[PDB]
């Protein structure tokens, strides 16, 4: 806050929802509970430019769990490699493929 | 980076247990009420270890004590069950409430002929402690080293050297 | 309006922009920013003329707008790191997003059109509140997310504000329009020093909080909207118009005024982080806002103007309003230069 | 990145240039900022859905309760140049050249 | 900048670490300035409202200085604990980073070689 | 006292309705307050195991905590079984 | 900043065909971006005078860098200086001069080439030297 | 198919984005935004969502847009122009079309798509979780608590949405 | 898909028969805008059901109750200003 | 299945840690037919 009035009357408004590792009704986690504990628990004390810098690669991973970007990436490069195999009839699929 | 260890399907394969939901639910407070320290202990290794690999052991034993219940009432009054889960089924959310002459058919052998007993409500929910073996994880989480914090201020508040010190503002 | 419904609307305002100085998580500044805009459009309109109605329109679309587009500045920032929490942005796309939203909030770069048309129509009490607290709302969320911002990004923004602004207001005729496009000008002063430093980005505000206030009511107790109207006050009122001509010389910026606090500060700031190209246009061109000052000043105590015979009546009656704060605004913006080093209490 | 989140992000990209070009009513301009926060609620309502975010489901409520009052105020000064002008055009709306 | 140090207690005018700090006398010449302020304040409150400048009820021109005095004293303790602060943490930072600020080498004038460039 | 009843009188005499809602929202906003059950609702609101009672790690000095389901240590919600 | 890039990694002097071609390439960028605001500000009559006011502008902007990178290159070859400021003088004023000629006037011709002649020298100025306009926030 | 039915809806929601984009007749506009709206209420449908899905039928189309297209109808010239009309509406319109195409046939051959944010152009369907949500709906139970986290969020809204009845009769008003 | 479907069918048979019947053979928007209002005040309580089970309905009960005044007080502003009482 | 492709580690780690992320139902199904896709994702919310 720019007028941190949060922090000196002791009371809450916002930082409730601020983030998803925070307190949630019934104890339900938040899809990436577990890795932006990691990252958030890496930046306390250590401040905005160094943090960016020292907590990347859990930053990295966080991102991964939570933006998923080369994960379903690979993803594609299993379907797309698979169907560039089966069309020219070097694969066959397994039965439990199928059922 | 590196991969990423899953177990193999040999030790993987395991008993499962071949019994539809009804027959699970209507049974489900005498099932959790006897057979249920090998499930405390897979529950707690499960929110310990965090890692389901670590745990399939204890998730054997859990399925190998419900066979081991299943069994003793197959001995038992059999009938009665295949009366009472079959109401049960015939209820569209399964609810215990429609069921309760057939629900104490079924109670009033395992009180006396297996020496069971119904659960009140609120037992099966209570937070109940498990005397394991399995230590506790080092770090659950595989937390990596922390940056090291700044080193913080320290010595008395001297005054400004040579006043503001802003171009010819002498203090 | 009734005296107590226009009461609140001028403090729902209040608040609105009290949020966003408070928020520490992103939707509750765009509350802030929602009560900003829906207090107000009323008081634009509290006299209910065509050129209000047209003022409030023209406001409002740009305001909502630029409101709508920060939203979406949010929900990137979000999309890209899952964190509600006002710090450095995440991405750059963002980042680039809300600069140009917080700024058609601001009005500096091209999102400035707005600025000129919307104080004209509306009148001149409401003016003040548009051109002095509808600005500390975005430059708020500025100071905030200084670290992540684009140094290009930024500055360009701030020399176009200078040069439309010190280019513009020489053809100004209408006072209104000519306090805009000064407010222009200065906006883009503290909004360039607003990436190295915040402090004086923050100085600059004050500062010309200030003189603005002491340019207003000033003119609200001439009575007077024209170059011409605001000229015939010095024979009414010579003390004011003797004032009016030393606000103009501090707002211009000569010194020892307090108009010299902002920039000589802004010009050793940047001095300090290599940029020196840039300070060397922003106060040449800064003349250009001179000349247009000089133009009023020379036409309202300077060099007196012709009367007309029915304003003899107008020395038959004193004044009603007491203009409160107007004596210690005034002298609160010509004579601090001398105290320059206060302005490490800020930071 | 799913493609229907860039379905959305252009769909806020048509409504931004519909709402900057303006043809002739300043109903159609309503319009386009309404389209404007529709878009956003959606993209809204899939991120928070999607990453499980429980406590930000607040943020799709709050979110429209005060787009919807922008149309409040957006609706009642169109009629007021309505009233006066006639038709709402922007083409009207140019009495502050000055 | 400040801004985030460590301990930042917010809306905090007057940090307890300035109570270590010689408090500014009353005859600083800063502070005075400021009852010079409200006097120029009093001034021009008459002439706005067409009083008699000077003899026009001087008890606003009493509370105008008093006003600027006291708000003025409580400025120059920050202006003075911030400006401390300052260089107190700076004065650190050099014991804990001393290879970050090498200090120079004796080396006097009689063998630095300034080039003498004639003037014509 | 005699105005006000007077007041109340001719509110009822021909705004009824108001007087009505007024009424209802009155006495709807201050039994909440003092009512006796309202920690009741509190009770058994908690009493309701939506999230699963994890177990805990059994290292001895606690009591409290049963060692069985069954067992009778631990909270009992013996009061919701007759209200 | 890939057409910004072509002017500087092409070698002063050398390669002139090069330098002209980005040279111009900025210049007709530029000239769209300034006919762009000013249909939009000031809208003609119909498109065909859209275009029109369009031709003028991007043909006058072209024929400036066109004009700057093919003086600048040929004059830093031809009198062996890579590195004086002077090669982009004369090329200030070979914009200078363009412009008067493409608005037909002298005098704005004159005022052109000296104003032109002091900036491309200036811009040429910090490119030798560390002169930056858009600094890095260092401190 | 229906894999893609997302994908299809979003398909549908974009084109819906260029009927009231285009700045057609205010009614006509409306109901470009209504099918557009009632779509993307189906992508939130099909990602959970029923609450805050419902929502966009009920206080968004049957409730912001009824009284927009209402005020549309007292309103507006008498000749009202028909989606043809100007030529710029249907050149509007189809410059919308080739957008989506563009990116579409980029989407679903390449899966390369960089334009202004990098995204990757597999199916709807690789982007959801996994996991058991209990007995609770997770959206029903994250805006029910309203009333015992939104206690900031509560006072602030509603005490603007009662400015917001002021503000609407006091420019209405006519002073 | 079974949604889908329902909704599919509704509009063919809709459709179908009304195909064999066509071949075979201030103070208005004052209205709008209170409603608007009103509306948009009325979702925030829409989750209320849920909400009532919440652990700490205390805070619950002065909040929601909350709202449904600030509905009393848009109105009652509305009334006594005229407002619901149209031009006429 | 990527035996054959150039520069393809076998189970490559997606996330730098080694801690057991949850799967997300993309690795899980996958490869499955579009018949268990359809109806183990959007088999909740289809399902009336
Ligand atoms: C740093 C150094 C510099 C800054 C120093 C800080 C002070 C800055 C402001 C100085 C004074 C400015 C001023 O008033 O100039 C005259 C100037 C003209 O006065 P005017 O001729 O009476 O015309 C104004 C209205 O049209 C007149 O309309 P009216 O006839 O209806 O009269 C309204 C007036 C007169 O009083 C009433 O009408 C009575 C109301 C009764 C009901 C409410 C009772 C309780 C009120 C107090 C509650 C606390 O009351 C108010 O304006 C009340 C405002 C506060 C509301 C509080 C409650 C919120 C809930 O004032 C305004 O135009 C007011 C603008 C809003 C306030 C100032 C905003 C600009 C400055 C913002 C930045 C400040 C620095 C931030 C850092
Ligand atoms: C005015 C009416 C609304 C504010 C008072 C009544 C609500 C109090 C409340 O819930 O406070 C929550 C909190 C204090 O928390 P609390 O202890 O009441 O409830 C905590 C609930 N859990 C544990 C689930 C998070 O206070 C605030 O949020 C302050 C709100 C602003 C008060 C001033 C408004 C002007
Ligand atoms: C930084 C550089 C300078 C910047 C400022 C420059 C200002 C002037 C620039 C030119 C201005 C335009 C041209 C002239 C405009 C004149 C305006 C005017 O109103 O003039 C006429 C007017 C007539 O005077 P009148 O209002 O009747 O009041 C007389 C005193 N009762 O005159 C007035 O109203 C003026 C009244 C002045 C009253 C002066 C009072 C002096 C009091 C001195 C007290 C000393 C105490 C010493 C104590 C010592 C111990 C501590
Ligand atoms: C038990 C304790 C309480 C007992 C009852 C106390 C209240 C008595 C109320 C008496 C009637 C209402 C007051 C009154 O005199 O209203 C006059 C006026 C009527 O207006 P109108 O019908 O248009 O007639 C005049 C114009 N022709 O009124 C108006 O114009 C304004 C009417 C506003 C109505 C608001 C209704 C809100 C919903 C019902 C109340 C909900 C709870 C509110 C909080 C109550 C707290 C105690
Ligand atoms: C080595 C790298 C560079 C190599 C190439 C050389 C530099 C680029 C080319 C020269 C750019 C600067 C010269 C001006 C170009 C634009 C000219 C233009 O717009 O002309 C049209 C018009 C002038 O005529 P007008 O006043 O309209 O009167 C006739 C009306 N019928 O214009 C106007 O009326 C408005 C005034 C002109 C437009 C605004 C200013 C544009 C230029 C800004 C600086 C550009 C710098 C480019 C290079 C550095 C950045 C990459
Ligand atoms: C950054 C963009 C700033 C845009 C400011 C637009 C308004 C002020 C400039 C203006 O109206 O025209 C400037 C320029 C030249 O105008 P020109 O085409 O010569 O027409 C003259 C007769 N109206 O016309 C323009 O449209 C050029 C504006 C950008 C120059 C760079
Ligand atoms: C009426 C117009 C002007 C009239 C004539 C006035 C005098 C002519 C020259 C004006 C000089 C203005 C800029 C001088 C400020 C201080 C600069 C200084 O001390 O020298 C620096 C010179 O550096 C500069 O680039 C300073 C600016 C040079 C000139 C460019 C801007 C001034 C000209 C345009 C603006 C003024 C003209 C009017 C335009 C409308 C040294 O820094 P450096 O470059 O060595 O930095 C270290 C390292 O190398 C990284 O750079």
């Amino acid at each position: 806050p720019f007028f941190d009035v949060q922090k000196r009357l002791g009371l809450d408004l916002d930082r409730w929802m601020t983030i998803q590792s925070a307190e949630q009704p019934h104890k339900i986690p938040g899809r990436c509970h577990a890795f932006e504990k990691e990252w958030i628990e890496c930046a306390h004390g250590i401040g905005g430019i160094r943090a960016e810098k020292e907590c990347k690669i859990e930053f990295d991973d966080f991102v991964e769990c939570l933006l998923r970007q080369k994960t379903m990436k690979r993803l594609s490069a299993i379907k797309r490699q698979r169907d560039k195999l089966i069309k020219e009839g070097k694969y066959t699929p397994p039965p439990h493929h199928l059922g | 980076p590196g991969i990423v260890e899953l177990p193999t399907l040999e030790d993987l394969k395991v008993q499962e247990v071949k019994v539809s939901s009804s027959v699970l639910k209507a049974a489900a407070h005498h099932y959790g009420a006897q057979c249920d320290k090998p499930n405390k202990e897979f529950m707690l290794c499960r929110w310990e270890e965090k890692d389901p690999r670590r745990c399939l052991e204890e998730g054997k034993l859990v399925n190998q004590c419900a066979l081991d219940f299943f069994r003793q009432i197959k001995r038992h009054c059999a009938e009665p069950f295949t009366e009472y889960w079959t109401c049960i089924d015939y209820s569209g959310l399964q609810l215990f409430r429609h069921c309760r002459k057939q629900q104490a058919k079924f109670d009033e052998c395992v009180l006396d002929k297996l020496g069971w007993v119904r659960p009140d409500l609120g037992e099966l929910s209570k937070v109940t402690k498990v005397k394991t073996d399995r230590p506790l994880p080092e770090n659950p989480y595989h937390s990596r080293a922390r940056p090291e914090p700044n080193p913080e201020a320290e010595g008395d508040l001297k005054p400004a050297k040579h006043g503001s010190r802003l171009f010819f503002w002498t203090m | 309006m009734n005296p107590i419904i226009y009461t609140t609307l001028i403090m729902t305002v209040m608040s609105g922009t009290m949020l966003v100085m408070i928020s520490s998580h992103w939707l509750l500044i765009w509350i802030g920013f929602e009560m900003n805009l829906l207090a107000m459009i009323p008081v634009l309109m509290k006299n209910f003329n065509p050129r209000a109605t047209e003022a409030a329109t023209k406001y409002f679309l740009t305001q909502a707008t630029a409101s709508m587009m920060l939203m979406m500045a949010i929900i990137i920032n979000l999309l890209y790191s899952g964190q509600w929490t006002i710090t450095k942005m995440f991405n750059p796309v963002a980042m680039t997003m809300m600069t140009m939203a917080l700024a058609m909030k601001l009005g500096l770069s091209p999102f400035h059109f707005w600025v000129p048309e919307v104080t004209q129509g509306i009148s001149l009490q409401a003016g003040l509140l548009l051109l002095t607290w509808q600005k500390l709302a975005p430059l708020s969320v500025l100071c905030q997310i200084s670290q992540s911002i684009n140094p290009n990004l930024m500055l360009t923004m701030a020399m176009l504000s200078i040069l439309i602004g010190g280019w513009g207001g020489l053809n100004q005729t209408q006072l209104r329009k000519i306090m805009a496009y000064s407010s222009i000008a200065h906006m883009g002063w503290m909004t360039a020093v607003l990436p190295y430093n915040t402090t004086m980005t923050i100085l600059n505000l004050l500062i010309y909080i200030t003189m603005t206030l002491a340019m207003f009511m000033l003119l609200i107790h001439s009575s007077a909207t024209t170059t011409l109207s605001l000229s015939h006050t010095w024979n009414k009122m010579p003390v004011i118009t003797s004032l009016m001509m030393v606000t103009l010389l501090s707002m211009g910026g000569l010194p020892p005024l307090s108009g010299f606090m902002p920039k000589w500060m802004i010009i050793q700031e940047m001095t300090k982080n290599e940029s020196i190209i840039m300070p060397t246009l922003m106060a040449m061109t800064a003349l250009l806002n001179l000349y247009f000052y000089m133009r009023l000043a020379y036409s309202s105590s300077l060099t007196m103007f012709p009367s007309t015979n029915n304003m003899k009546m107008k020395w038959q009656f004193e004044h009603t309003k007491q203009m409160k704060l107007l004596p210690t605004m005034i002298v609160l913006s010509t004579l601090v230069l001398p105290m320059t080093p206060a302005l490490s209490s800020l930071n | 990145m799913p493609l229907v989140y860039m379905n959305i992000i252009m769909a806020f990209a048509i409504a931004l240039a519909g709402l900057l070009m303006y043809r002739s009513h300043l109903m159609s301009s309503l319009l386009c900022l309404e389209g404007m926060m529709l878009s956003l609620f959606i993209m809204s309502t899939l991120i928070i859905l999607n990453t499980h975010f429980t406590l930000a489901n607040m943020m799709p409520i709050i979110l429209l309760v005060f787009a919807a009052c922008e149309a409040a105020l957006g609706l009642s000064l169109l009629v007021m140049v309505s009233n006066t002008y006639g038709t709402d055009y922007v083409q009207n709306l140019n009495l502050l050249q000055c | 900048m400040m801004s985030g140090r460590p301990g930042r207690v917010p809306l905090q005018f007057l940090p307890n670490e300035a109570r270590s700090l010689p408090p500014p006398k009353l005859t600083d010449p800063r502070l005075v300035y400021m009852g010079f302020l409200g006097y120029c304040s009093g001034l021009i409150d008459n002439a706005i409202r067409r009083r008699p400048v000077v003899s026009a009820g001087l008890h606003r021109q009493l509370l105008y200085v008093t006003s600027f005095v006291f708000f003025g004293y409580y400025l120059l303790k920050r202006q003075d604990y911030m400006y401390a602060l300052r260089d107190h943490d700076m004065f650190a930072y050099v014991k804990s980073h001393p290879e970050d600020f090498p200090e120079k080498d004796k080396k006097t004038y009689g063998e630095i070689l300034e080039e003498f460039h004639p003037v014509r | 006292a005699g105005r006000i009843a007077s007041f109340l009188k001719n509110a009822w005499a021909k705004e009824p309705v108001l007087v009505a809602s007024f009424a209802i929202g009155g006495l709807a906003i201050i039994l909440p307050s003092l009512s006796p059950y309202t920690n009741y609702a509190i009770r058994i609101n908690r009493a309701t195991p939506y999230n699963y009672p994890v177990p805990l790690r059994d290292d001895g000095n606690m009591p409290d905590v049963p060692s069985h389901p069954q067992d009778p240590q631990g909270p009992s919600l013996e009061w919701l079984k007759n209200l | 900043k890939t057409l910004l890039h072509k002017y500087s990694d092409i070698p002063e002097g050398t390669e002139c065909h090069r330098k002209a071609y980005a040279s111009t390439s900025i210049g007709g960028a530029t000239g769209l971006i300034v006919s762009a605001y000013s249909i939009a500000l000031k809208p003609p009559a119909s498109f065909l005078e859209g275009v029109a006011r369009t031709g003028r502008y991007t043909f006058t902007s072209a024929a400036i860098g066109a004009i700057f990178g093919l003086t600048s290159c040929i004059s830093a070859q031809v009198r062996e200086k890579p590195d004086d400021p002077l090669n982009y003088f004369i090329g200030g004023c070979a914009g200078g001069l363009t412009l008067g000629a493409r608005t037909r006037s002298y005098g704005i011709g004159a005022a052109a080439c000296a104003y032109m002649g002091l900036t491309a020298a200036l811009v040429k100025m910090g490119q030798l030297e560390g002169w930056q306009v858009f600094a890095e926030p260092k401190v | 198919m229906t894999m893609y039915i997302a994908f299809i809806l979003s398909t549908i929601f974009v084109i819906g984005f260029v009927g009231f984009s285009s700045k057609p007749s205010p009614i006509y506009g409306g109901l470009g935004l209504i099918v557009s709206g009632g779509v993307g209420c189906g992508i939130v449908l099909n990602f959970g969502g029923s609450f805050l899905g419902l929502m966009v039928f009920l206080i968004y189309l049957g409730g912001m847009l009824v009284v927009f297209g209402y005020t549309t109808a007292m309103a507006t010239e008498m000749y009202p122009e028909v989606w043809v009309s100007n030529k710029t509406v249907f050149g509007a319109f189809v410059s919308g079309l080739m957008m989506e195409f563009c990116m579409v046939y980029y989407a679903l051959k390449e899966e390369e798509v960089e334009i202004i944010f990098k995204f990757n152009g597999l199916g709807d369907w690789v982007i959801y979780d996994t996991g058991d949500s209990g007995f609770f709906s997770e959206e029903a139970m994250g805006i029910a608590a309203l009333y015992s986290y939104g206690t900031w969020l509560v006072i602030v809204t509603g005490w603007s949405l009662l400015i917001g009845v002021v503000v609407i009769m006091e420019i209405t008003r006519g002073n | 898909m079974n949604i889908m479907l329902t909704l599919l069918t509704n509009v063919t048979l809709a459709s179908l028969l009304v195909l064999i019947a066509f071949w075979l053979p201030m103070k208005f928007f004052l209205v709008a805008i209170t409603f608007l209002l009103f509306d948009l005040e009325i979702a925030l309580l829409l989750p209320l059901p849920w909400a009532s089970q919440t652990n700490n309905l205390k805070t619950m009960l002065t909040m929601a109750l909350f709202l449904l005044i600030l509905l009393a007080a848009s109105l009652a502003y509305e009334w006594t200003q005229k407002g619901l009482e149209w031009a006429e | 299945i990527m035996k054959d492709v150039p520069d393809w580690k076998v189970g490559e780690s997606v996330f730098h840690t080694t801690r057991w992320v949850t799967p997300m139902m993309g690795e899980l199904y996958g490869l499955r037919t579009n018949e268990e896709i359809l109806s183990a994702t959007y088999g909740f919310i289809w399902y009336t």
